[PDB]
RNA sequence: AGCGCCGUGGCGCAGUGGAAGCGCGCAGGGCUCAUAACCCUGAUGUCCUCGGAUCGAAACCGAGCGGCGCUACCA
């Protein structure tokens, strides 16, 4: 079950977007 | 006003610091997480496999935070032939109300037992749980018994993909197959890159990854999104290590034995040889607690040839000086890791690649070696690692009669010649002397594409013995 | 980390125990109707730091700066 690899993903994406809103 | 360096120091006093091991505990109510030994020892092995230029080192520096040296000029940019380590300890915040998820946290060895928590806002002390050690396998196709040998060693896996790469890369299978070989079953899909790739590729990627393990034997592999730069999800690596992998049964009533595959001359350049240290033997205890002050022999040894040509095996007793583990000298030593054992083995034994993959036992232990060995192999239906462009990966053949195949045994590096091939049974001659204690998971490799490439697995059955020599 | 090697005038080599070196460079001049070839003169140095003996030291040595070759990652 993958369930769990996307919501970490996820918090990934999030943490890339506040950090570098340039990229 | 406080300079860093006391401020350290208060918070190693106040963490407890590192309590010397006890001299002679009672070793049968000693539990592989007890705090005489886990403040101080890693008791589960766990490798990182991978593609060549994707960064595992890297990665359990983010983790762990030890480096794993990469050296001899060369080697410190394209490859490395041994294997590189690093020491975590998985610390878990007491505190219910912090999340669950940033409750773990990985640190070096070098640090107490109850530290503070860094999150912002909790006042809450850490628990380590466990000791880790990290065996770093090389993830080229060239250095082949390198990674054979560190399975043979490692407990748990973690096995990192390319993101913006191609899904089916060859090397990561071999390697997965690989640990599938030696009855080890705890896999962690790691995706190493996640910043530099979009939101639909990585459905892509991560079905991509899903259908590639379906038919193998790890069915259940959690699949994490990790950074070896951005230090970032390096928390829940840690929980699924908590959760996931659990200790392999392991306790005293086993006799104790020894794998040693890497070899350490401690003798410091410009110093006066008044003061020197002996030979440090890097090595695996599988089974059996392990003091200081030991008379221990290895069994293959010494390998000379006479002037008739027959091979000659000198067992090398030696008397263990120490059992560095950790970062501190301990008193007694845990099994299933791997300790350097500083013994009296003469310093020039353990200079060069010499006790590479060699097995090791305590007196009151009569290891066997042999010569020709009978083996029960089995054989995949395909090559692993070749990258045909289009076509039918490469059907692996049947076995021929005076061959050279590199059969590694445990840790054992052998070039042996085929005597009989049989449907499911053959018989190997070793110029270079293997020795045999239970059972002894075997990979095979050949050679077609000039390097090796693994075939199958097999299982020693029989074998002819050579007494070794007083 | 140590063992051997070295320290431009831009460069490669040389003597280095008495004070600034060769050749190639660059500038200028000469030869030729004219160019290259050839012939002259130059303008460039803390010949890597701190010191020593000595009427003398880039040079002879030592408490170090820098980079190679070698053992070689030395828990
Ligand atoms: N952009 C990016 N680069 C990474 C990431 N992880 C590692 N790298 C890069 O991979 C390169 C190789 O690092 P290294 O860990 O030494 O490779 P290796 O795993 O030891 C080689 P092998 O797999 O054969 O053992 C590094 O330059 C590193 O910056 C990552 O997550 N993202
Ligand atoms: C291979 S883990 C480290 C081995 C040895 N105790 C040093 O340090
Ligand atoms: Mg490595």
């Amino acid at each position: 079950v993958g369930l769990p690899y996307s919501e970490l993903l996820s918090r990934f994406f999030n943490i890339l977007r506040t950090n570098n809103p340039e990229l | 006003g406080e300079t860093e360096e006391e401020k350290r120091k208060r918070e190693f006093e106040e963490g407890g610091g590192l309590p010397e091991q006890p001299l002679n505990p009672d070793f049968s109510k000693l539990n592989p997480l007890s705090a005489e030994i886990i403040n101080r020892q890693a008791t589960i092995n766990i490798g990182t496999i991978g593609h060549v230029a994707h960064g595992k080192s890297t990665v359990v520096r983010a983790i762990s935070g030890v480096q794993t040296v990469r050296f001899k000029d060369e080697l410190e940019r394209n490859i490395t032939i041994k294997l590189g380590y690093a020491n975590a300890k998985i610390y878990k915040c007491q505190e219910p109300t912090c999340p669950e998820p940033d409750c773990y946290r990985s640190f070096k060895s070098d640090k107490e037992i109850s530290p503070k928590c860094q999150r912002p806002g909790c006042p809450g002390r850490y628990k380590l749980v466990r000791h880790v050690s990290f065996v770093d396998c090389p993830g080229h196709d060239i250095l082949m018994s390198t990674m054979l040998s560190g399975a043979a060693v490692m407990d748990a896996a973690l096995l990192l993909i390319a993101g913006n790469e191609s899904c089916p890369q060859p090397q990561t299978s071999e390697h997965l197959a690989a640990i599938e070989i030696m009855k080890l079953k705890h896999v962690i899909i790691l995706q190493n890159k996640v910043d530099l790739m979009r939101e639909e590729s990585a459905l892509e990627h991560q079905k991509s990854i899903l259908k590639f393990i379906r038919g193998t034997i790890a069915d259940g592999a959690p699949i994490v999104p990790i950074s070896a730069q951005l230090k970032y999800n390096i928390d829940a690596v840690n929980e699924f290590i908590v959760k996931t992998i659990p200790v392999p049964p392991r306790d005293f009533m086993i006799s104790p034995r020894l794998i040693v595959i890497r070899s350490f001359d401690v003798n410091k350049p410009g110093a006066e040889i008044e003061d020197l240290k002996g030979g440090v033997a890097g090595g695996s205890i599988l089974n059996g607690v392990f003091k200081l002050g030991d008379e221990i022999e290895i069994r293959p040894g010494i390998v000379t040839k006479d002037d008739k040509g027959k091979i000659q095996c000198k067992p090398i007793f030696s008397n263990i000086v120490s059992l560095f583990a950790e970062q501190n000298d301990l008193k007694f030593a845990v099994p299933g890791g791997l300790i350097g054992v500083g013994t009296k083995v003469d310093p020039t034994l353990c200079r060069a690649d010499r006790l590479v993959g060699q097995v090791v036992g305590a007196k009151g232990h009569l290891p066997n070696i042999y010569t020709d060995i009978e083996i029960n192999y089995f054989l995949l239906r395909r090559l692993l690692g070749v990258k045909t462009d289009g076509q039918k990966q490469a059907k692996v053949r049947k076995l021929e009669p005076n061959e050279v195949l590199m059969v590694n045994i445990g840790s054992t590096a052998t070039g042996a010649r085929v005597v009989a091939v049989k449907a499911d049974m053959a018989r190997l001659q070793l110029t270079s002397p293997a020795c045999t204690e239970i059972n002894e998971k075997i990979a095979l490799s050949r050679r077609i594409e000039k390097h090796w490439r693994l075939i199958g697995w097999a299982t020693i059955k029989k074998g002819t013995t050579l007494e070794p020599i007083a």
